[PDB]
RNA sequence: UUACCGAAUCUUUGAACGCAAACGGCGCAUGGGAGAAAUCCCCGUGCAUGCCAUAUUUCUCAGUGUCG
RNA sequence: GCUCUGUGAGGCGAGCUUCACUUAUCGAAUGAAGAGACCAAUGGGUUUCGCGUAGUCUGCGGGCUAUGCACCGUCUCUGAACCAAC
RNA sequence: UAAAACAUAGGUUUGUGAUGCAUCCAAGUGGUGUAUGUCGCAAACUGAUUUCUGCCCAGUGCUCUGUGAAGAGGUUCACCGGCGC
């Protein structure tokens, strides 16, 4: 609903910024690892219960 | 614009109410801590602590010890480039001299944080038939010696300008004390009833 | 002399008791960068408003004295929101006296 | 076994008193000076009902002995204590219904209520609705008047102790049947936990005492004795006889 | 030689004089804070046998212990496990009482 | 750029301590700032409790404690 | 049971209980809100600290027991209300 | 397993005058009934009303009525200290 703390939505927030794919330019290094994000979250399945 | 102070009438201005107010703990205890040691059966070894010196014979020897202070810190330094007399305090220095009887008379003082500092030194004076006196408070014979408080003060020696001046003081001391120390070891002391209840008492035995 | 019930302690005399740049807040530190999406080029020049993230604990007066100091112009309201990101959105009004539209193209936008 | 409800009740916690709509403290007023030479006229303000208590409680006003500000004061009332009624509390308080005056000053034989024991201690015997306890006699000698407790029950207490003048007010609660189970929900209601109260037979051996079987009897006599462990000292306690008497 | 007579007049606790003073102090003392500092020990040449000195920097302090055996806090009485780890009310705190008043 | 280390920087918190707290809340005092027809607004610093020391120009006091 | 636990007066028996006492302790009430006295002692002793009597004691200064003086000690069937007129 | 059980009102009985009764807590100037005060509280049994609850108290339960002596001493012997009825 509307409620939330500001330190939730910083929370939310922060998640929301970090749901996002790799960069293309990140493969593309030397001796890079990464290929897809191992952290993606959809809000349908991993819950971020805050 | 006269007030009645009837009871349900005008509302009494504000009478003092120190008698019946919750003072502060400290307060309470250091009044019931002499109230209940009045009417306790104190000891004799105790009690007399609580007869004490004539004022008026006190008064008269405080002003003795005053006249031979210990020399001040700015003055003994002064001295060592090279001792005024002065009465022995401590009651460590004055310990040993009635021990070693070089003290001609003594005074403890009345009161004592724990008495048990002193408690023992008018049988240790009487014992050596040293003069002694005990006097209202370590406070006294504080200022008397310039400390804020002495426990014990020791005239070991005078010049020969206060020899009877003391020695009339020594007789008016030991005559209080030292003579009286066969009443002293027996006078069991307290027992004292509260005002209100010796005239409770005085007015039971009235009624009967 | 006491007159209550219960004792109440006295007035007692009571004895009255490196950052070159102590104030970490600023012009500068309050608005950040001027907003570019087509929300907010709808109301440069529909509305007068100039848009902006602006540092997310700066509240509203601020703003307004930021853009004062930046722009050099005046506010006649800053209602900001924080975005759902996290950044805080300031919709900065323009006193009609000021045009939001010749100086956000001073502005470089 | 497992912890028997009448020990359970002791961490008072579901089992507390409710309480909140009560009006606090029903007592009599703080003994003064002047309850002690003289009286206090308090008119009764309102009489209210407290929830979960028979007896109606009494508003009287007391004005405030020592200051300006009138002292609202509030006890179980006496039956026939109508508002706007002047109570006169205090040692020379007048002989009349509602009036709280020395228990040695009260005639021998007169009823009295919201006794209090202790002197001082504003007000402890006979408070319940109904309840009095007439003065049984006095001994002016030794200042101890005896008096019949609510239940047949002599007791001495010091007539400086104080009373109030007859009857406690709502006196018959009890004749009237309650009929519903639903109607004893509510008086328990503004009370305690106290109600339903299922039967130790009808617990389980884990839950009581007398709890488990087949056909659910006691197994042992229900008269248990003084020092019986608690969680043990249910059924009839230190019972001196049993039986229909 | 001040100490050995006020040392000597503490080895006679019993002593009725001993025995009023010590009976007016635990009065005075139950009606204090478990903790109470002091300006000065009550026993100034004990003190001073262990280490305090009339200095800045020492402070006494009188704290406060009941005395009696050690209730063991298992709950409502009841112990688990071997008979001999039962027992309540008689098994003794396995620490001195200057310790826990230290 | 790398490596190291002295100078700093070190946001909100946290023992967390000015008061709170699913509140990016709210103070009092101190100085600053912007600003403005002061009010508002931002900022810095102090402000928890306990205890020890001290009042160094010796703070202000309280006690039907002891005396004088 | 001991201890907490003191104090006086008894009696009994070879420290036990009655009886009062009150400072421990306990309970209660209270916002610790008015206790006792002045009405006077088988009471007190530092501004009252002191005298006088008999008995005894003396570190010759006084003590102590009894005792009486003094002195401590002395005054009189719902109203409104405060913020004082030595 | 929704009953026939539990509850229930009604009935009785027990404790109990606050120093209380029941009762929580390791512990306390701690806690619950109790903001209460016998028309109350705590404990039990029975189970509306109408009607009746006979006989048995034997069992069981409940209730009620340190000081001497010996010894060198450790010690030992002796005397006083809730039950039974
Ligand atoms: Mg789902
Ligand atoms: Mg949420
Ligand atoms: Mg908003
Ligand atoms: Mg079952
Ligand atoms: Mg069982
Ligand atoms: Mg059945
Ligand atoms: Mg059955
Ligand atoms: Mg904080
Ligand atoms: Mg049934
Ligand atoms: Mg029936
Ligand atoms: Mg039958």
């Amino acid at each position: 609903g509307r409620f939330k703390p500001l330190a939730i939505k910083k929370k939310y927030a922060k998640k929301l910024k970090q749901n996002r794919p790799v960069p293309y330019w990140i493969r593309l290094r030397t001796g890079n690892r990464i290929k897809w994000n191992e952290k993606r979250r959809h809000w349908r399945r991993t819950k971020l219960h805050y | 614009r006269p007030k009645n102070f009837g009871i349900g009438h005008d509302v009494p201005y504000a009478r003092d109410l120190s008698r019946f107010m919750r003072w502060p703990t400290f307060v309470t205890m250091q009044r019931k801590k002499r109230v209940l040691q009045r009417r306790l059966k104190v000891p004799p070894a105790l009690h007399q602590f609580t007869k004490v010196l004539d004022r008026s014979s006190r008064n008269e020897l405080l002003k003795l010890v005053k006249k031979y202070p210990s020399e001040t810190r700015r003055a003994r330094r002064q001295r060592l480039f090279d001792a005024p007399l002065s009465v022995v305090t401590g009651l460590q220095e004055v310990t040993r001299t009635i021990e070693k009887k070089t003290a001609r008379l003594v005074m403890i003082a009345n009161n004592v944080d724990p008495i048990e500092l002193v408690l023992w030194m008018p049988t240790l004076c009487r014992a050596n038939k040293v003069p002694y006196a005990i006097v209202k408070d370590k406070a006294r014979l504080g200022d008397a010696v310039g400390r804020k408080t002495a426990t014990c003060v020791a005239i070991t020696d005078v010049n020969a300008e206060d020899e009877a001046a003391l020695k009339n003081l020594i007789r008016s001391v030991n005559a209080r004390f030292l003579a009286r120390s066969d009443v002293i070891r027996r006078q069991w002391g307290g027992l004292q009833l509260s005002l209100r209840s010796r005239a409770e008492l005085r007015k039971k035995r009235a009624r009967n | 002399a006491y007159t209550r019930p219960q004792f109440r302690r006295p007035h007692t005399y009571r004895r009255p008791s490196m950052s070159a740049i102590s104030n970490k807040w600023d012009a500068f530190r309050v608005i950040r960068y001027p907003l570019t999406t087509d929300k907010a080029m709808k109301k440069i020049e529909e509305n007068n408003t100039l848009t902006f993230i602006v540092d997310s604990n700066a509240n509203k007066t601020e703003i307004k004295k930021a853009m004062r100091k930046l722009y050099q112009v005046k506010a006649v309201k800053v209602n900001t929101l924080i975005r759902p990101d996290g950044l805080k959105k300031a919709y900065i009004r323009l006193s009609a006296s000021y045009d939001a539209l010749e100086t956000a193209n001073k502005m470089g936008l | 076994g497992k912890t028997v409800l009448t020990c359970r009740k002791g961490n008072g916690s579901i089992y507390q008193v409710h309480g909140h709509k009560r009006l606090g403290p029903a007592k009599l007023r703080i003994l003064d000076y002047a309850e002690r030479h003289g009286f206090m006229r308090g008119v009764v303000k309102t009489i209210e009902h407290e929830p979960g208590r028979g007896a109606p409680l009494a508003r009287v006003e007391f004005r405030h002995p020592y200051k300006y500000r009138r002292v609202k004061e509030l006890m179980v009332a006496p039956e026939g204590m109508f508002t706007g009624q002047s109570v006169l509390c205090g040692v020379k308080a007048p002989l009349a219904i509602g009036n709280v005056l020395p228990l040695g000053q009260i005639t021998e034989g007169c009823i009295v209520c919201n006794v209090e024991a202790k002197v001082g201690d504003r007000g402890t015997i006979a408070r319940a609705s109904g309840d009095y306890c007439i003065i049984i006699s006095h001994n002016h000698e030794t200042g101890r008047t005896r008096l019949k407790l609510p239940s047949g029950q002599k007791k001495t207490v010091p007539s400086n102790c104080r009373a109030m003048i007859g009857i406690i007010a709502g006196g018959g609660r009890i004749e009237k049947p309650v009929l519903k189970a639903g109607n004893s929900f509510y008086r328990f209601r503004g009370k305690r936990n106290c109600w339903p109260k299922v039967r130790g037979v009808a617990r389980n051996p884990v839950e009581h005492p007398h709890g488990g079987g087949n056909h659910q009897h006691i197994g042992h006599p229900s008269t248990v004795s003084r020092h019986a462990p608690p969680g043990q000292k249910v059924g009839l306690i230190a019972a001196r006889r049993t039986g229909r008497i | 030689g001040a100490f050995m007579y006020l040392n000597e007049l503490w080895k006679k606790k019993s002593s009725d004089v001993m025995r009023f003073i010590q009976r007016v102090r635990a009065w005075e003392f139950r009606h204090q804070h478990t903790v109470v500092r002091l300006r000065r020990p009550t026993r100034p040449e004990k003190a001073r046998m262990l280490g305090y000195k009339t200095k800045q920097g020492f402070s006494v302090f009188r704290v406060r212990v009941r005395r009696g055996g050690r209730k063991r806090p298992v709950h409502k009485g009841i112990t688990y496990g071997k008979p001999k780890t039962s027992g309540v009310l008689g098994v003794k705190l396995n620490k001195n009482s200057r310790a826990i008043a230290e």
